RNA sequence: GGAGCUGUAAGUAAGCUAUGAUCCAGAGAUUUCCGAAUGGGGGAACCCAAUAUCUUUUAUAGGAUAUUACUUUUCAGUGAAUACAUAGCUGAUUAGAGGUAGACGCAGAGAACUGAAACAUCUUAGUACCUGCAGGAAGAGAAAGAAAAUUCGAUUCCCUGAGUAGCGGCGAGCGAAACGGGAAGAGCCCAAACCAACAAGCUUGUUGGGGUUGUAGGACUCCGAUAUGGUAGUCUGUUAGUAUAGUUGAAGGAUUUGGAAAAUUCCGCUAAAGAGGGUGAAAGCCCCGUAGACGAAAUGCUGACAACACCUAGGAGGAUCCUGAGUACGGCGGAACACGAGAAAUUCCGUCGGAAUCCGCGGGGACCAUCCCGCAAGGCUAAAUACUCCCUAGUGACCGAUAGUGAACCAGUACCGUGAGGGAAAGGUGAAAAGCACCCCGGAAGGGGAGUGAAAUAGAUCCUGAAACCGUGUGCCUACAACAAGUCAAAGCUCGUUAAUGAGUGAUGGCGUGCCUUUUGUAGAAUGAACCGGCGAGUUACGAUUGCAUGCGAGGUUAAGU
RNA sequence: GGUAUGAGUAGCGAAAGACAGGUGAGAAUCCUGUCCACCGUAUGACUAAGGUUUCCUGGGGAAGGCUCGUCCGCCCAGGGUUAGUCGGGACCUAAGCCGAGGCCGAUAGGCGUAGGCGAUGGACAACAGGUUGAUAUUCCUGUACCAGUUGUUUUUGUUUG
RNA sequence: GCUUCUAGUGAGAAAACAACUGCCCGUACCGUAAACCGACACAGGUAGUCGAGGAGAGUAUCCUAAGGUGAGCGAGCGAAC
């Protein structure tokens, strides 16, 4: 898969945005990419140095509206620490 | 559109593609956040993307 | 459909018969269409819609496209529709007086 | 194709479209992962590699694309015991591997309940099931046939023969075939003799020629013509048609009723169109259509035509040669033939034995003779026949939501089960949401107003709205009475009708043990029903027979089929 | 299928609660406090399986909860699971299973060699504390370890190696 | 796995230090249970670890520690059975 679809988008929550205070960055992920090949997509899509990269797999959830139910989709994700001297994103 | 793509050449084509994949992510970045107003545009950068390489494979 | 938006005609039935108006819409799925001043409905709104009265509106609603004959627009006078060739572009050609459109 | 569109599904949002969108049809591109799956593994939709090339990083790690299962066919290369070899091994090449339409075909294997009023023969059946192989059809098929009217001339299927001949614990049952009439029709290639070439150890293989049968044919030897006919050949083009989008397509206005007209009345008109559907009720003339006319860039399919390919010799001679062997056939054991070993021919399977070959061989229901008909032990072959998961257009004295598919509705779903597997319920506001703004009680739910509407006692649990069941009001009766509870007689009271020698209630009096089933006999202390509603049982096909009816009558009548 | 009868009857599933204050339309039943009581080889603390979102936060009170409900393992809306070192794979094999060729067999298939798969066993490198509403030997702090990579310096070996 | 041995393989090796690389899956929560198996927020069933004090042989017993709990109908009455 290409480097620029690795990467999905940010994950903006109150947990996620806590950790940007400590320069690490949350993504949504390519299912099936491996946190090496995220660390080169970051890097290439944002110039920034990575230092260390968590992976963690998001299993679908339940949901129902009216009489229909399901589930939502998998997702993947991925918080992204960069090194010290180094650029910040800025999403 | 299709015209135009068929006027460049392979190289501007192979080009074409990668800015259009670079503005694809930023679209994705910008609609996570509240920052895209013109959501159509996601669908019309997928599109374009998809006839420069039903271009580049009928070449 | 054989009515088009723009297009001018007469209510044949209904309420509103004799009634003429635009066609402010169409809807070709439906058979249906809008025309203006025909088959208005007062509609009890609540004001979730930046009408900060919420109020009763007077809408158009649609009619069957089968309750409109298009006006002869050089004649004033309703008429069928019939599709004759011109210049090579297919026009719709007023049935009782020979006119376009 | 010509004005809207971004599905169901609204809503906001953001957009597209006369530079032609959405949509429709033909042709292409893309087509993750699992799944025969096939690089290896695996608890399917996951994991882990090799080799090559490319890419990321200073680099390791990372990423991309390709190739790599197994067996088969052919070729090459390597290459054991083991001398030459062979096997193995590596690569290439080639082809299969799974699924279905729960149908139809052929073949292997093969029940039982059942019937026989028991039951072992028999029957159910060569059916169900399982398995293999298919093909659009399959199978059969070009006489070692049917016959003995004298003849017919491959096969298949339909009618008939006929419930006949037969088979059968001669029981129960099983049950032909030929002739006759139809549908459809079509015929052909090998093996052998012999000839030629090549290769090998005079034959002994390969190739090509030759040859193909029963009024016997062919080889062979003579002469004589290189014509004439045919085809169940090919992505050979060309052409036409056709399927898959479409275009065009006549003729009505008023009036009365109504929310609305297509109903009605009045006069009109159109019809190669008065099929059908929709539209605010029931429309030939409002809409979609219909009759009719018309249309194809593309891709299929079909038919021709052309091309090309492939088949196609006559007559006279018999000296010799050929004409399917471990075959035919026989014994034994099974099976198939309607035919159950029987007097059992014919066909086949296993086992053993085992011919003739044209002066021959087989059949004509044991067998022999005679006569007649055929020529096995090699193969192929269209059509008439069977079936329909799907596609297109239709049809119905078929269903109309307890029906009709299990499933009209997000159903093989929910749900049940470890699993195989079992398997539901559930359609309807209105013409249009115009789906009740606003107010009032209430936390809400829900109501009351006010509105919308023709109608909301059409308010979404929404058409109609039965019954059981539950309740409110009250005309008459009821607290000394033992009552299948009604019936007949009857005062009093309260009412007024499909106006009838009326209606409701009923003190009191006479008489009186439900319904059904099953029984000699049931109120039965026998059975069944909690109640209400819906559903729920002599049908159809082919035959037999009788009555009635009609037609014809010593005659009556066709079947398949066209 | 609907609705009765029995009935407003049986039952409401092994046990201690009390009061004050609060919240709220409403509280025996929700929150807080206090005392009281119960388990304590446990009714505590972990963890495998199994479940599969039930975890956290904010709302809700139709249904579910055998009462109630302002509350809930329920409903709605958002969020939450971070590891070279833990457990599993890229390590190993047991039982067993699969099985190239192979052997056997009406079909189907059965068995089985090489080769594999397969833990419940073998092997294998980090810990303490802190941190969040919800994760932590995973994040952070400190201090380590294992395999490997690039470079610098240092030694010694270049085919009697 | 590991440790040895040569056979083979070899031009380079090792140490110190510096910088750096290290994939996939699980990792919430319940878990002598109202969240598992029992149709139920059901007196049943559910492997392993830790499991404190006094008296005590003890993980018995009684009461307690750390910790957890008051268990999803109640209020009266104080008949028969
Ligand atoms: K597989
Ligand atoms: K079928
Ligand atoms: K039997
Ligand atoms: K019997
Ligand atoms: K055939
Ligand atoms: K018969
Ligand atoms: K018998
Ligand atoms: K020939
Ligand atoms: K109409
Ligand atoms: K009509
Ligand atoms: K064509
Ligand atoms: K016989
Ligand atoms: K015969
Ligand atoms: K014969
Ligand atoms: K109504
Ligand atoms: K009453
Ligand atoms: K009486
Ligand atoms: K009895
Ligand atoms: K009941
Ligand atoms: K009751
Ligand atoms: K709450
Ligand atoms: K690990
Ligand atoms: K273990
Ligand atoms: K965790
Ligand atoms: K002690
Ligand atoms: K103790
Ligand atoms: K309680
Ligand atoms: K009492
Ligand atoms: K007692
Ligand atoms: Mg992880
Ligand atoms: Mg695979
Ligand atoms: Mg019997
Ligand atoms: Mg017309
Ligand atoms: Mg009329
Ligand atoms: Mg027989
Ligand atoms: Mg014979
Ligand atoms: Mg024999
Ligand atoms: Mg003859
Ligand atoms: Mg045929
Ligand atoms: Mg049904
Ligand atoms: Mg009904
Ligand atoms: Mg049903
Ligand atoms: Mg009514
Ligand atoms: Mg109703
Ligand atoms: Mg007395
Ligand atoms: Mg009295
Ligand atoms: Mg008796
Ligand atoms: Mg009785
Ligand atoms: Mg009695
Ligand atoms: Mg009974
Ligand atoms: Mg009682
Ligand atoms: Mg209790
Ligand atoms: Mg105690
Ligand atoms: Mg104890
Ligand atoms: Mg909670
Ligand atoms: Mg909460
Ligand atoms: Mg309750
Ligand atoms: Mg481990
Ligand atoms: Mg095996
Ligand atoms: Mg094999
Ligand atoms: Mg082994
Ligand atoms: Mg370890
Ligand atoms: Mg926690
Ligand atoms: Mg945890
Ligand atoms: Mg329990």
């Amino acid at each position: 898969m290409e480097l620029l679809d690795v990467i999905k988008r940010p994950v903006i929550t109150e947990k996620s945005m806590l950790a940007m205070d400590e320069k690490k960055y949350t993504f949504e992920v390519d299912t099936r990419a491996n946190k090496t090949l995220v660390k080169q997509a970051v890097e290439s899509a944002f110039d920034v140095k990575v230092a260390n990269v968590n992976i963690l797999n998001v299993r679908p959830k339940f949901k129902r509206m009216g009489k229909y139910a399901g589930y939502t989709k998998k997702r993947r994700k991925a918080i992204v620490t960069l090194t010290e001297d180094s650029k910040e994103i800025q999403l | 559109k299709v015209k135009e793509i068929r006027e460049l050449t392979t190289a501007e084509m192979l080009d074409k593609e990668k800015q259009l994949k670079e503005e694809l992510f930023n679209l994705r970045f910008q609609l996570a956040t509240g920052q895209l107003e013109n959501t159509a545009r996601i669908k019309e950068v997928r599109q374009s993307i998809a006839r420069i390489k039903t271009v580049l494979r009928e070449q | 459909m054989f009515v088009k938006k723009g297009d001018k005609v007469k209510v044949i039935t209904g309420k509103d018969k004799n009634k003429e108006g635009v066609v402010l819409a169409a809807f070709p799925k439906q058979d249906k269409v809008i025309v203006e001043g025909v088959n208005v409905v007062k509609k009890h709104q609540k004001p979730n819609q930046a009408a900060p009265q919420g109020g009763i509106l007077e809408v158009e609603a649609p009619i069957h496209v089968s309750n409109v004959m298009v006006i002869d627009p050089s004649n004033g006078e309703a008429t069928k529709v019939a599709f004759k060739e011109v210049d090579g572009k297919k026009v719709r050609v007023s049935k009782k007086t020979g006119e376009v459109l």
